[PDB]
């Protein structure tokens, strides 16, 4: 349970806290895993079309 | 049930279906006749599943009503929380 | 009752961080806070201050 | 093996949990129907045990 | 996410005691269980002369 | 218990308040009436506590009556110490 939610520990620790950019959820830009736009054949429960 | 009459399969069919122990389906069929078909299916459905609710009254003998099942109104909510039965007891009343 | 307290603080700083403060920067490296960059720097005298 | 240190290594019980539900030959049908009483959205099938 | 949310009612970070770094030393401090607890207590040593 | 005369809520209510297990907050409500509330709330908890206190009367006769738990005087203590009982033992008397 807590090493993936240690990779809550493990994709959000290496960057950053202090400058953002261009107001889509935060601070999309992102890259790839974080942003708002990766929606998907995502075909369970219900946040992301 | 009657008149209409009893399901044979053939394509009338009979929307309730009002029966127990369909060892009907097969059974023979043997096979279905010269008709269109398409729903037909439809009329097994509804009706069987009818045959399902209609099937029951009975079995609230012996459960075990269903519950407020969670935190939700429940239209006082201000002289207490709302919290849900989980069914892990063996709904029986013995 | 400690609970509006806490929702008066939440809606005067959505809008109350127009940048991000400067001491969560406490990531970079030596030499990152070190370089003539960073802003910090020209704060950070007295090592016990 | 640079990406992961003392996030850390292993050992007999939990990827146990892994070499025998990620392997060889053995597999269902009909829990196939109990998924599709299963299949997502709240439903109240949250009630019972 | 950024900072903790920590309402001005009840103390800042540069006017408290324990501040940011030392939280981010025990949320990226990584070796064991023991061996943090002894670095946190080494940590908490005054600086007075 | 009467006349006030029982609680239906609406926001009279009483103070006791001398039912046990009642499936009657939920139970329909259903809502509360065009009435103000405040306490109400204070004064639903303060009778539910002693209508469960009281609900207890019996069970007493399984008791196994209370002790000192801790230790302190008891007016004598100088012909022999003082120890309580922490309470782990099953109290049935059966």
């Amino acid at each position: 349970l807590q090493h993936v939610r240690a990779l809550r520990q493990t994709i959000t620790d290496f960057t950053i806290q202090g400058e953002g950019h261009n107001g889509e959820t935060s601070e999309a830009l992102n890259n790839i895993l974080t942003d708002d736009t990766f929606i998907a054949p995502i075909l369970w429960d219900c946040d992301a079309l | 049930s009657n008149p209409t009459t009893f399901s044979v399969e053939a394509i009338a069919a009979y929307t309730p279906v009002a029966l127990i122990r369909l060892l009907n389906a097969s059974g023979p069929l043997q096979p279905g006749h010269r008709v269109d078909i398409a729903d037909a299916r439809s009329i097994y459905t509804v009706g069987a599943a009818a045959s399902a609710a209609r099937a029951r009254a009975n079995h609230n003998a012996n459960t075990i009503r269903r519950t407020a099942m969670f935190a939700e109104t429940d239209p006082m909510t201000w002289l207490r929380p709302t919290v849900g039965l989980r069914r892990t007891f063996n709904p029986r009343i013995i | 009752t400690l609970d509006v307290q806490m929702g008066r603080f939440m809606e005067t700083w959505a809008d109350m961080m127009p940048h991000h403060p400067h001491w969560v920067n406490e990531h970079l490296t030596i030499l990152q806070f070190i370089a003539p960059s960073n802003p910090r720097l020209r704060f950070e005298l007295n090592p016990a201050f | 093996t640079q990406l992961g240190l003392g996030r850390h290594t292993m050992t007999p019980a939990t990827i146990k949990a892994v070499k025998d539900t990620f392997e060889d030959r053995a597999y269902p049908t009909i829990f196939y129907m109990l998924e599709a009483v299963i299949h997502g959205n709240e439903r109240n099938f949250c009630a019972l045990l | 996410k950024m900072v903790p949310p920590i309402p001005p009612f009840l103390g800042a970070n540069h006017h408290a005691t324990i501040r940011q770094p030392v939280a981010y030393h025990v949320t990226h401090s990584k070796s064991d269980f023991n061996t943090l607890t002894y670095s946190l207590l080494g940590g908490y040593f005054k600086f007075t002369p």
